[PDB]
């Protein structure tokens, strides 16, 4: 029955300042607290800071102190958490959950969150190394080659090995996404030993979103 | 900061008890809570105050906390059982969070990490730069991590390693990248990557020609 | 910030005895083994003190009924308390327990006493609320439970704590706590005693003296008063409402003081042993006038007996004339200005009570006494003038005016003794 609806997907440059809204219904506003957690894309729950929603009272967490401020509006019933002086590390999905007025605990109902995603770098074209095969990739019978397709903004890229002829041991990592903000990853395919230069092994790199189009040979190390 | 220490992963058959411990330092002064989030969804209280448990929350989670370590305990392990599970310590003044613990409902047998491992390229190294490809692969319990070596010593610069992503098999998948200049390239005689998996470990190693 | 708590007990309160309780030294001057007799205000003996019945728990899932009622203060307070717990902190005394007028409060934490006059704003149910750190010890105790603003704030004062617990006590023992309050000429003084007893189930029977405390000069008027309890944070729901607080068990003993006459026998170290009060049976009377606690048989001569008198019958004799002013104030044709009449009216039976109520008058001013009164006085000679001015020319008719009228027309005199009455006659003296 108690509901706390948040508000945007909010996309910010590294510098600017972010505000995040939390509205609640279903209970008195005016007789509990607000608190707030972050959490980075594939990382644990960080504690922000808590609010009491009579008069004021924040209190705040050592690492984010002197950055974020917490207001409510008891009025419209809403909370909102700004943070200023954005970089990347920053971008994550913020929550806002209903808190005790005092006594700092009690994160019950959590409200959706919102992603806040900071950056910057527009577009750009991959750059493209074969990985040989090697015998530190050689194992008995069979041998392992690739190609490492990086720096990369735009997500959609694709990689065949021999314009879509191999099938067999190809396999396309998830791209990596690096501080720099850009995209990165490596695809490769086993190939029986006795085949280390034999055939052809080619790797056909596409970019959709520009128009790149290159091929790369993989042969054993020199 | 007191900040608890939680184990990455809990390996469970279907039918069993689960058993999450969040060990911090002092913690018998501090209440804890425990918490549950599903993967893509908002969290949801499951444990509030040391033992007790709110309502619509069934009959098999039960928390206890004496002396320096946390526990929450589930009897009889269903596949819905199957999430994140964090662990908060609050006092007077701040609030802790723990670390993450990705229970797992083995839906099938332990599979082997295969690990793969790449030295950085001719062209790259005429790029003047460097980089170490760690590849991972069918893992099907995906509480991997991962550590990397130079000829001695651990490293811990340089590195990104992607979360696991799940394949058509429906087993896992990862990677990771060092970054490396050539001349530290050559400066170490041979570097390693090597993955922790449920206790178990494989590490693979390169030198440089 | 404050909360409902009030639940409503249909139980009244009930009703013990105070054997003999409530004795105090009133007042610094060391006696050795005399037999003192002092008038002042005391608890009676044997009078029926109210047993109030605080926070009480029951057990069915555990309800607490909540019920701390804004007793009366007459003329100063008996307070007894036998708390194992700390759940009894002070008090609050005042007139309206509001804005608008000055209120006292007086809070026993663990370390020390704080005593305020202030103007507060304390809610329908005050309490202290006590938070814990999950080892018992404690945190913070919030007096913004009591009240939810206090400005222009006159005294304070900060000691050490009234009340202590004393917990452990010899096995199975009880801590009696009494307390004596009251207020007069300006200054708030408290009396205090703390007494071990066992196991019973009201005041005990022996006589135990209460030594002064305080004596606060404030200044501050005194009616009404009330109790403030300590309630624990729970930590088992986030809200602040009547189920975030937990609570012990609180019963008190409270009796009013009334001016009597007390005997007390002194010690040799200075200690009231004993008392008796006179008044209230006869054989105590007779102690009293003996000065003594045994009396030998004979028959004795202790007071006396005065009926009283009921209302006061008044008689007199009828009346006659009753003064017929209808002559001058009912007039067919008044006199001019510069030649004013003089009527001088003489002994009779006047009643101004028919000019003054009369309403007809536009202008009733009465310089050397004030209009009430003049059916209650007798003088020498009334004299009336009569005339006529325009309307605007009656504030010349005073002591002390100038003016065409005043200056030669008619002049008062400067110590003038009567009344001026004025009213309007536009349809009777003026024509077309
Ligand atoms: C018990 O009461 C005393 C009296 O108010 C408290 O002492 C004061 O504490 C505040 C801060 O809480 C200080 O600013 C004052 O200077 C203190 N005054 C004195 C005279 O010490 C004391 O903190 C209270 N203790 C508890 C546990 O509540
Ligand atoms: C404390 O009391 C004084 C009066 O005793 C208050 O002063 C009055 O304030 C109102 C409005 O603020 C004015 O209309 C009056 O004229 C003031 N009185 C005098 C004598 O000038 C004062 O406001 C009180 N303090 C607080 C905080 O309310
Ligand atoms: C102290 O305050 C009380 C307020 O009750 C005064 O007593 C009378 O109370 C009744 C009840 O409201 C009022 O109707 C009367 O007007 C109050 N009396 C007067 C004279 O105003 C009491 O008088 C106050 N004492 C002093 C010394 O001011
Ligand atoms: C002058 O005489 C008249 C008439 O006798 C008095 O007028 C009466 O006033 C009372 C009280 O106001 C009324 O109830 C009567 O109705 C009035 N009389 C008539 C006939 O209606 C008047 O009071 C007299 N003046 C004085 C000063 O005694
Ligand atoms: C109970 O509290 C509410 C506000 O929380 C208030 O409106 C109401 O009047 C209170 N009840 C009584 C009987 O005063
Ligand atoms: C005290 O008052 C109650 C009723 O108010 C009465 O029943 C009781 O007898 C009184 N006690 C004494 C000792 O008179
Ligand atoms: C604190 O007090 C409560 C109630 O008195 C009790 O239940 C609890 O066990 C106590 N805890 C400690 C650590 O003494
Ligand atoms: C007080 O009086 C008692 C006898 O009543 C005596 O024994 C004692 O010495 C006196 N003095 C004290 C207690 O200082």
């Amino acid at each position: 029955q108690v509901q706390l609806q948040q508000s945007g997907a909010e996309v910010k440059k590294p510098g600017a300042s972010v505000k995040v809204s939390c509205k609640a219904s279903g209970y008195t506003f005016s007789r509990y607290g607000i608190s707030w957690v972050r959490q980075a894309p594939g990382q644990g729950l960080e504690w922000m800071g808590w609010i009491s929603a009579y008069k004021g009272n924040t209190n705040y967490a050592q690492k984010f102190q002197g950055r974020v401020t917490m207001t409510t509006d008891t009025s419209t019933s809403t909370a909102y958490m700004e943070l200023r002086s954005l970089r990347s590390d920053d971008t994550a999905v913020y929550y806002c959950a209903r808190s005790p007025p005092d006594f700092l605990g009690w994160f019950d109902p959590w409200g959706q969150g919102t992603l806040v995603t900071v950056s910057s770098a527009s577009t750009k074209g991959p750059s493209v190394f074969p990985l040989a095969p090697s015998s530190k990739s050689t194992s008995g019978g069979t041998a392992a080659l690739g190609c490492l397709v990086k720096d990369y903004f735009p997500e959609p890229v694709t990689v065949s090995w021999n314009s879509g002829a191999l099938t067999s041991g190809v396999h396309t990592f998830p791209a990596v996404l690096q501080s720099s903000g850009l995209y990165s990853l490596s695809s490769v395919v086993t190939v029986p030993s006795s085949s280390l230069g034999t055939q052809t092994y080619i790797c056909n790199v596409n970019h959709k979103p520009s128009n790149t189009k290159v091929d790369k040979k993989v042969e054993p190390k020199s | 900061l007191p900040v608890l220490t939680q184990p990455p992963s809990v390996s469970v058959s279907p039918g069993q008890t689960a058993s999450i411990t969040c060990s911090g330092d002092k913690l018998g002064d501090k209440f804890t809570c425990w918490y549950q989030q599903k993967p893509g969804q908002s969290p949801v209280q499951v444990i509030y105050q040391d033992t007790h448990r709110p309502s619509g929350i069934p009959e098999r989670f039960s928390g206890s906390n004496s002396g320096n370590t946390a526990t929450l305990t589930i009897s009889g392990t269903q596949a819905v059982d199957e999430a994140d599970y964090y662990c908060q310590a609050w006092d007077s003044s701040t609030v802790i969070f723990g670390g993450g613990t990705k229970l797992t409902v083995l839906g099938q047998p332990k599979a082997a990490p295969s690990v793969t491992l790449f030295p950085p390229s001719s062209e790259e190294l005429q790029a003047n730069k460097a980089t170490l490809v760690c590849l991972i692969s069918d893992f099907y319990p995906g509480a991997v991590t991962v550590a990397w070596k130079a000829d001695s010593s651990p490293v811990k610069a340089g590195v990104e390693t992607t979360t696991p992503s799940k394949q058509s098999n429906n087993k896992y998948a990862a990677s990771s990248y060092l970054s490396l200049t050539p001349e530290q390239w050559k400066s170490h005689r041979s570097y390693s990557c090597q993955v922790t998996h449920e206790g178990s470990t494989v590490e693979k190693t390169v030198a440089p020609t | 910030q404050c909360v409902n708590l009030t639940t409503r007990t249909q139980l009244p309160p009930a009703y013990t005895n105070s054997f003999t309780r409530g004795v105090y030294y009133p007042d610094k001057v060391f006696r050795s083994s005399v037999l003192h007799s002092t008038q002042d205000l005391f608890l009676p003996f044997f009078s029926n003190v109210t047993w109030f019945h605080a926070i009480h728990v029951s057990g069915t899932n555990g309800t607490k009924r909540f019920d701390n009622p804004v007793l009366p203060f007459n003329d100063g307070v008996y307070f007894a308390s036998t708390e194992k717990s700390n759940i009894i902190r002070g008090w609050i005394f005042g007139t309206t327990l509001d804005s608008k007028t000055q209120s006292l409060l007086i809070v026993n934490n663990a370390t020390n006493v704080v005593i305020k006059v202030c103007e507060f704003q304390f809610c329908n149910d005050p309490f202290l609320g006590v938070y814990y750190h999950k080892n018992n010890k404690s945190w913070m105790e919030s007096e913004f439970r009591v009240y939810s603003s206090a400005n222009n704030c006159t005294f304070e004062y900060v000691s050490q704590p009234f009340l202590m617990d004393l917990e452990g006590k010899q096995g199975n023992f009880k801590n009696l706590r009494e307390f004596v309050f009251k207020n007069i000429d300006g200054y708030f003084k408290i009396y205090s005693k703390h007494t071990p007893i066992n196991l019973v189930r009201d005041l005990p029977q022996g006589f135990s003296a209460l030594e002064p405390l305080v004596d606060l000069p404030i200044g501050i008027n005194i009616t009404r008063f009330q109790t403030l309890l300590a309630l624990h944070r729970s930590y088992l729901t986030p809200g602040d409402s009547s189920s975030g607080w937990t609570a012990g068990a609180a019963a008190y003993y409270v009796g009013y003081l009334q001016p009597r006459t007390f005997l007390l026998k002194y010690n040799e170290n200075g200690t009231i042993t004993d008392a008796v009060d006179c008044a209230l049976d006869p054989l105590s009377e007779t102690k009293c006038t003996l000065k003594s606690f045994t009396v030998e048989k004979g028959i004795y001569q202790t007071s006396n007996f005065r009926v009283q008198p009921t209302e006061s019958i008044v008689r007199f004799p009828n009346i006659t004339n009753l003064c017929p002013f209808g002559e001058v104030f009912n007039a067919t044709r008044f006199a001019s200005v510069y030649a004013w009449n003089r009527k001088r009216i003489s002994n009779c039976v006047a009643d101004y009570s028919v000019l003054y109520n009369s309403a007809s008058f536009s202008t009733f001013k009465c310089y050397g006494v004030s209009p009430t009164k003049l059916n209650d006085l007798c003088f020498t000679n009334v004299y009336a003038d009569s005339f006529v001015i325009r309307g605007d020319e009656v504030r010349q008719i005073a002591p002390g005016q100038t003016g065409k009228i005043a200056d030669y027309n008619y002049k008062l005199p400067d110590d003038f003794t009567g009344c001026v009455i004025a009213w309007n006659s536009n349809n009777l003296d003026s024509k077309v």
